[PDB]
C-alpha cells in the first residue's frame, strides 16, 4: 500500500435487507461502514502517500534525553560526572516512547558540550561508558579510566559533537516501560511499596565524563545527551498518557486538580 | 444461530441467550511455545484438564454511585485449586485465559458496562508529592487485589494517569443492557519473555468500569451483581521447586 | 590523498539525519526475538480504531459525566442536542480520542472520518434522531430544516444499537492543516449536529433519561503529513 | 545511495528499505465471526 | 531547439495576390512575416545557443530574501530571533518572480551570519525551522528549543554557512504572488480591506535562531538569507512592474508623481 | 558527472537534464483559424 | 580513510551554483500537480 | 577534489577500533613459524 | 561452530551397566557427562554467538601501557625523553597477557601527549624508534635525531594522536613472558641472582620524543602509550595470577601477609 | 567493507577473517585410551 485508498462511484439504493450503517459497538468491532455503501460519491484516484506515518520514520527524531554537569572545582570538587542512562527524564521522548508496550530498537547518541556562560576552548574529554557490573570511577584521576576492555571516546570541545551507535542490548527480548511486578520475591509492604513497577530488564550501565588533564581545569561544563532511535519494532500500543507528569520512574498523577482531557465550552449545544 | 453460545472448557460449561459475538485478543490464539522461542532446558508439565476450565470468581453488587473494579489475572486464581497448586511450586509459567463477565438485568433497566483487559497495567500513585520520601505508592492489596479484587478511586483517568476515552485501543467488550448480558475475550499469552513468574508479575489485567449509571424506576429489582469466571487456556509450568506462598 | 573539498553544511548535527554511526560493542550479538502479539507497523493502525468523543466537556461536569449525551423526551416537537466540529486538531472534543493525538503529532491531514454513535437506554425505549453533517459556510444551522441539507443520516433504536454517520472529504485542496481559527479559517471542515427526528418515547414506569457515547475514528483514506511537535505539554517540572 | 555503512556490524546503519504491512484487522477487527459489510451484526 | 534559427535563401517577387507585410492586428495574433518572405536574404546557419535564456538558467540565482537582526542585550533583551518566511521584501527576486502568475519549485536556502562591526569568533548558533502550527520559542531557554519532531541545524561563525534544501510545501499544485479574492467569507467593509489580496495558500512558517549558551553573549549578530530556486516551473506570464513598490504584502504605487516606462526627448521626430 | 546526488529524497538533487521544448504559438497566434503566410488575414 | 587533500575554492558559496544540499524534511511527498494553462519554458517566448 | 565533508565522529581515538595503521618498517619480513604444542583460539576451551 | 551447542530430547533408564556420572578424575580428563545422559531434558535450538570470546577479539583493547615524562628545564634540564618497550609496567594488560605461555601479534601503538595543568598549544613533537644496536640521542640538538635510516614521526599538540603499526619483530618464533633459564654461562650466585628469568628475546628497543625548536620550551609535557594487539597467535594457556605484582620484571610476591584467592564465609555448612 | 589496507605491507591491516576452530578435546581429554561416554573409566 504505496498511497492511501481509492474511491469507486457509488449510486442509490431503495430496497430492504441491506444495512450498512446499523454496526453494532456493543461486539467491541470497529464500524465498517464505507463511502460507497453510502452517500453517492466519484471515482477519484488518490496518490496521497503513507510513508511518513510508519514508526521507522515517527521515531527517527533525536530529542534531549539527559543533561550532566561537570563542576570541577578547586576545594570541593568531583572530577568526573556520572549520569545512569535512562530516557525517562524529560516528557517529550516520554511521551512519544510510552505508547506503546514493548520496543526494540538501535540508538545513535550523540554528545553536546559547552560552557557555562558559553564558549568553545580547546580542552580534550573523555566520554566513558560502564556497563553494569563494572566498577565506576571515583576521582578525575581514578584507575577506572585506563578504558581496558571498556568502551570510550577521546574528544575535544572545538571538534564536533560525538556520535555512537548503540544496539540492543536487553538481557530480554524487547524493552518494555510497563512492568506490573516486584523484582524480588517475600513479603512486600502495604504502607510504602517503592520496589512496584521497579523495570528489572531496563538498566543499562552509566554513562561517565571528565576533562583529561594533570592538576585541575577551572570550567563548569554541561554536556546534553540526544539519543535518536532506528530500526525500531512496536508491540500493544498502549493509550497516551493525559496527565503531567510528576516523578521520573514511577507514573503518578495528582489525585486533587484532576487535568480534564478537552477544553470547556459554554454549552453542549454549540459548536464555537 | 449467533446471539446463543456453549463454551466448554474441560468439565465446564457456560451458556448464554444474549450475547455479541467472542473477541479474539489482537487475532491470536493461545498456543502452546514453540522450540524456537524457548530457553529453558527442563521439560514443562501440561495438566490439560485440572488447570484448564472455568474458575468463578465472587460476585461485586453494582450500586448506582459505583466506580468500578479491576483484577490481575495471573494473581486471582493463584490460591484457589489446581491452578494455583501448580503455579506455587513452579518458577516458570505461560498460559492464555478466556474470559467471560456475567451481568444481566429487567427490559426496563439503563446502562453500559466497559470491560477490557490491559497488558501490564500498572497502578498509579495519587498524591502531589515530588519527594522521595512522601511520595505515595499503591499497597500490596492494591497492586495485587487477590481473588477478590479492588475498587477505582478516578476511574476516568483509569487510576493510571491514561484517560479512559482512549482505553478502546485494548481489546474491549461493551455491556449494554438492552443487547447484551454477557462478553467474552479470549486473549493469548502476552509477554516479552517466555516463560515468567506467575507469582511476582502480573500479565494483565481485566477492568469493569460503568460509563453508563445504572437506572431504573422505585418498584424493580435493586439487587445487580458483576459474575466472572476465567479460563486458563494452554497452561504450561517449569521450574519445580518447593511451595512458595507469595 | 583524493583531492577532495569541503561544502556547506559541514560539522553540522542534524536532528532528521539518517547516517551511520560508529559502533561501541564490536562483534555483538543481540537477545534473539520471540513473538510478541499485537505489533503495529503505521500510525495508520491507532487512527481506524473508535475511542469516545468527549461531547461534554463544558463544566458542571465531573471526569465520567463528561463523556455523555443527555437524551430525554422533549415538550417542543423539534429540538437541537449536542453539536460538535468536525476538525481533529481543534480544541474540543476531538482531543479525548487516540486520532486526534495523533492528529496533534502531525500538521496536516487529509481523509473520511467517522462518528460513531451509541445508545444505552432500555429495551423499551424507541425513538429517532437525525445527524447531520455541513460544509463550511455560515454558521451553525439554527432549526433541523436547515441543517437537513447536507450529509445526513436518519438513525433509529431497534436491536442495534449503534449509527456510524461518515463524514466525507470535502475540502476544496488536497490537504487540511491542524489548526484553529483567526486567520487559519481557510482549513475549517464543518459542525456535525445531532437533532431529535421524532421524539424519546418511553412507556410508563420506565426511566425517561438516556445516555449516547459517541466513538469516533478514520477512514482507509485517511492520511498525514509533516511532524512537529504536539501543543497538549509546554512545562515540565525537573524530574 | 542510501549510505551503505562501512563495518563489521549490523546495528551501525541507516534505516534500511521501508515494510507497508499494515494489516489493521488485528486492531478494528478482533472477533470470530465475520461480519459482513451488508448485514445486520446481530440476528 | 538546440540553435536559433537558419535563413533560407530568398529572391525577389514580382506578382499579385500574395502579402506577407500586411498582418491585421487587430486578430489579436502576432505577425508572422519572416525574412524570406521579404528582402533579399542568404544562406546562414546559426550556432548560437538559446540554453542560457530557459527559466530553469533564469531563476537560479540566489538573491538576498531576509535579513534578521540579534541584540542579545542584557536587561531588555529577547534572545531568539523569528523571522517568518516570504520573498517579498526585496524589489530585486520580487520583480524577477512578479512576472509570472504560478510557480512551483524548490529551495536552497542558505545562512550567512556576521558580528555588527565584523568579526568572526567561534559562537555556535542554532537555525530553527518552525512550520505552521507549531508554538513559537518565546525566550533563549525556552521548551521549543528541544527539536524533537522539528527540523533544526546546529553550526559555528567561522564554519562555512549552512544550506539546506527545502521542497515544494504548499497545500495547493502550486505557488501564486496575485490572489484576486477573500480569505474568509461575510461582509466585507468599504473603507480599509486589509484582507484583500491576502495570499492564503503562501505562508511556510517561521525561521528562529538563537545562540546555544547558559547566561548570555555581548554580542549583536545580523544573518542573511540566500534563496536559490530550482525544479521551477512557470505558468500564465504576467507583464513586468514598472513602478515603484511601496509595501511589503500588497501592490501599490502613488497615485500623484507617476513614472513614466521611458525617459523623454527634445522632440519625436530626432532619434538623438 | 553532473553531481548526481547522495540521499533517498529527490528534490535535494541538482539541476537535471534540459528541456527544449519552446512550443511559442500559443502566445503568438492563440486563434482558430490557421492563418497562412502568404495571404490577407481578413477577406 | 582515503589520501585526500583540498584545493583552491575550498569554504566558498557561490551564488550560481548547482550542488545537492540536504533535505530538511526526509520522506516528503509533495502535493500533486493539475494541469494549469499558459506554460512558458524560455523568455523567448515572450520576446516573439 | 573530490567534494567530502566531515562526520561527527572526526580526530577520536575509539579504543575497540579495527582501523588500519602506518607501516614503521617498509618491507618487512618477520621470522618464520614453528609448531609449538597446546595452541588455544578461544576462551570457552579454558572454561571447559 | 557459530552457535554453542544443541540440546536433543532425552528420556529416562531404568537398567545396569550404564553409569554415565562415574568419571574418574584420577585419570587427569575432564568429565564428559552430558545433560542427555542426565536428567530428562527438552529440544532446544541455542542462536547465542561463541564471537566474542575468541583471541582475536580479547585481545583488541588498546589498555595503558607506559608514561613517559619530559621536563625540558631551564638549567638541569635533558630535552630527550627514552623509554624501554616493554608492557610489565601496568598490572592490567600484564596480568591480561600473562594467561599464556607463548605469544605472537601485530601491534598499534597510539601516542597521546598532553601538558601538565592541562592545555594543547600548537608544539610540534618529533617521535623516534631506536631499535636495539643504535645509539641512543643525547641532548635535545643530538647527532641521532636526523632520523636517517630510522623511522620517526613528526605531529603537533594539536592534531590528533599519531597511531603506527608494529610488525613481529622477535628473533625468535613468538614472544615469551616466561624464560626459565639463564642468559649467560658459567657460575651463578646464591644470593642474589639479578640474571634469572631475565627474557633474552624480548628486548624491542627504546622509544624517545624531543620537541623540535631551537632555544628552549618552558613546558613540561606527559606522554602516554596505548598499544592495541592485532594477528594474536597464543599458546601453552597458564593459570591467571592471584597474587599482587610487586616488581617490574620479576614475578614476587609476600612471603607473609599472602592473600587468598576467595573471600571469607562464617561457617562452611551456609550458603550466604 | 572490513576496511581492507592501502599499503604493500600485510602487518598494517585490520583484523581478518574469524577461525572458529576450537578442538577443546586437546585439554579436556589428553588421554591415549579413547573413554566411551557411557562406561566405566576404570576396569
Amino acid at each position: 500500500a504505496e498511497s492511501a485508498a481509492n474511491t469507486t462511484p457509488s449510486s442509490h439504493r431503495l430496497e430492504t435487507g441491506r444495512v450498512p450503517a446499523l454496526q453494532a459497538a456493543e461486539t467491541g468491532a470497529t464500524s465498517n461502514a464505507t463511502d460507497e455503501n453510502m452517500i453517492e460519491t466519484r471515482c477519484v484516484v488518490n496518490r496521497n502517500g503513507v510513508l511518513e506515518t510508519t514508526i521507522n520514520h515517527f521515531f527517527s527524531r533525536s530529542g534531549l534525553v539527559g543533561v550532566v554537569n561537570l563542576t570541577d572545582g578547586g576545594t570541593d570538587t568531583t572530577g568526573y560526572a556520572t549520569w545512569d542512562i535512562d530516557i525517562m527524564g524529560f516528557v517529550q521522548l516520554r511521551r512519544k516512547c510510552e505508547m506503546f508496550t514493548y520496543m526494540r530498537f538501535n540508538a545513535e547518541f550523540t554528545f553536546v558540550t559547552t560552557t557555562k556562560n558559553g564558549e568553545a576552548r580547546p580542552y580534550m574529554l573523555q566520554y566513558m561508558y560502564v556497563p553494569p557490573g563494572a566498577p565506576k570511577p571515583t576521582g578525575r584521576d581514578a584507575f577506572q579510566w585506563q578504558t581496558a576492555t571498556n568502551p570510550s571516546v577521546f574528544v575535544k570541545l572545538t571538534d564536533p559533537p560525538a556520535q555512537v551507535s548503540v544496539p540492543f542490548m536487553s538481557p530480554a527480548s524487547a524493552y518494555q516501560w510497563f512492568y506490573d511486578g516486584y523484582p524480588t520475591f517475600g513479603q512486600h509492604p502495604e504502607t510504602s511499596n517503592t520496589t512496584y513497577g521497579l523495570c528489572p530488564n531496563n538498566m543499562m550501565g552509566t554513562f561517565a565524563v571528565r576533562v583529561v588533564s594533570r592538576e585541575a581545569s577551572q570550567l563548569k561544563l554541561q554536556t546534553r545527551v540526544y539519543m535518536k532511535l532506528k530500526h525500531v519494532r512496536a508491540w500493544v500500543p498502549r493509550p497516551i498518557r493525559s496527565q503531567p507528569y510528576l516523578l521520573k520512574n514511577f507514573p503518578n498523577y495528582d489525585s486533587s486538580k484532576i487535568t480534564n482531557s478537552a477544553r470547556d465550552r459554554s454549552s453542549i449545544k454549540q459548536a464555537n | 444461530s449467533d446471539r446463543v453460545a456453549q463454551l466448554t472448557v474441560g468439565n465446564s460449561s457456560i451458556t448464554t441467550q444474549e450475547a455479541a459475538n467472542i473477541v479474539l485478543a489482537y487475532g491470536e490464539w493461545p498456543e502452546y511455545c514453540p522450540d524456537t522461542d524457548a530457553t529453558a532446558v527442563d521439560k514443562p508439565t501440561r495438566p490439560d484438564v485440572s488447570v484448564n476450565r472455568f474458575y468463578t470468581l465472587d460476585s461485586k453488587m453494582w450500586q448506582e454511585n459505583s466506580t468500578g473494579w479491576y483484577w490481575k489475572f495471573p494473581d486471582v486464581l493463584n490460591k484457589t485449586g489446581v491452578f494455583g497448586q501448580n503455579a506455587q511450586f513452579h518458577y516458570l509459567y505461560r498460559s492464555g485465559f478466556c474470559l467471560h463477565v456475567q451481568c444481566n438485568a429487567s427490559k426496563f433497566h439503563q446502562g453500559a458496562l466497559l470491560v477490557a483487559v490491559i497488558p501490564e497495567f500498572v497502578i498509579a500513585g495519587r498524591g502531589s508529592n515530588t519527594k522521595p520520601n512522601e511520595a505515595p505508592h499503591p499497597g500490596f492489596t492494591t497492586t495485587f487485589p487477590g481473588t477478590t479484587g479492588a475498587t477505582f478511586h478516578d476511574p476516568y483517568v483509569l487510576d493510571s494517569g491514561v484517560p479512559l476515552s482512549q482505553a478502546l485501543i485494548y481489546p474491549h467488550q461493551w455491556i449494554n443492557l438492552r443487547t447484551n448480558n454477557c462478553a467474552t475475550v479470549i486473549v493469548p499469552y502476552i509477554n516479552a519473555v517466555p516463560f515468567d513468574s506467575a507469582i511476582n508479575h502480573s500479565n494483565f489485567g481485566l477492568i469493569v468500569i460503568p460509563v453508563s449509571p445504572l437506572k431504573y424506576s422505585s418498584g424493580a429489582t435493586t439487587a445487580i451483581p458483576i459474575t466472572i469466571t476465567i479460563a486458563p487456556l494452554n497452561s504450561e509450568f517449569g521450574g519445580l521447586r518447593q511451595a512458595v506462598s507469595q | 590523498g583524493i583531492p577532495a573539498e569541503l561544502r556547506p553544511g559541514t560539522n553540522q548535527f542534524l536532528t532528521t539525519d539518517d547516517d551511520t554511526a560508529a559502533p561501541i560493542l564490536p562483534g555483538f550479538t543481540p537477545t534473539p526475538t520471540i513473538h510478541i502479539p499485537g505489533e503495529v507497523h503505521s500510525l495508520l493502525e491507532l487512527c481506524r480504531v473508535e475511542t469516545i468523543l468527549e461531547v461534554n466537556n463544558t463544566t458542571e461536569a465531573t471526569g465520567l459525566t463528561r463523556l455523555l449525551i443527555p437524551v430525554s423526551s422533549q415538550n417542543k416537537a423539534d429540538e437541537l442536542c449536542a453539536a460538535f466540529m468536525v476538525d481533529p486538531g481543534r480544541i474540543g472534543p476531538w482531543q479525548s480520542t487516540l486520532v486526534g493525538q495523533i492528529c496533534r503529532y502531525y500538521t496536516q491531514w487529509s481523509g473520511s472520518l467517522k462518528v460513531t454513535f451509541m445508545f444505552t437506554g432500555s429495551f423499551m425505549a424507541t425513538g429517532k434522531m437525525l445527524v447531520a453533517y455541513s460544509p463550511p459556510g455560515s454558521a451553525q444551522p439554527a432549526n433541523r430544516e436547515t441543517a437537513m441539507l447536507g450529509t445526513h443520516v436518519i438513525w433509529d433504536f431497534g436491536l442495534q444499537s449503534s449509527v456510524s454517520l461518515v463524514i466525507p472529504w470535502i475540502s476544496n485542496t488536497h490537504f487540511r492543516t491542524a489548526k484553529t481559527g483567526g486567520n487559519y479559517d481557510y482549513y475549517t471542515a464543518g459542525v456535525v449536529t445531532l437533532w431529535y427526528q421524532t421524539n424519546y418515547v418511553v412507556p410508563p414506569e420506565t426511566p425517561g433519561e438516556a445516555y449516547i457515547i459517541a466513538m469516533g475514528a478514520a477512514q482507509d483514506n485517511f492520511t498525514l503529513k509533516i511532524c512537529k511537535d504536539t501543543d497538549e505539554v509546554t512545562q515540565q517540572a525537573v524530574l | 545511495f542510501t549510505n551503505i555503512n562501512y563495518y563489521k556490524d549490523s546495528y551501525a546503519a541507516s534505516a534500511t528499505r521501508q515494510d507497508f504491512t499494515q494489516d489493521p484487522k488485528k486492531f478494528t477487527q478482533p472477533v470470530l465471526d465475520s461480519i459482513r459489510e451488508l448485514s445486520a451484526p446481530l440476528n
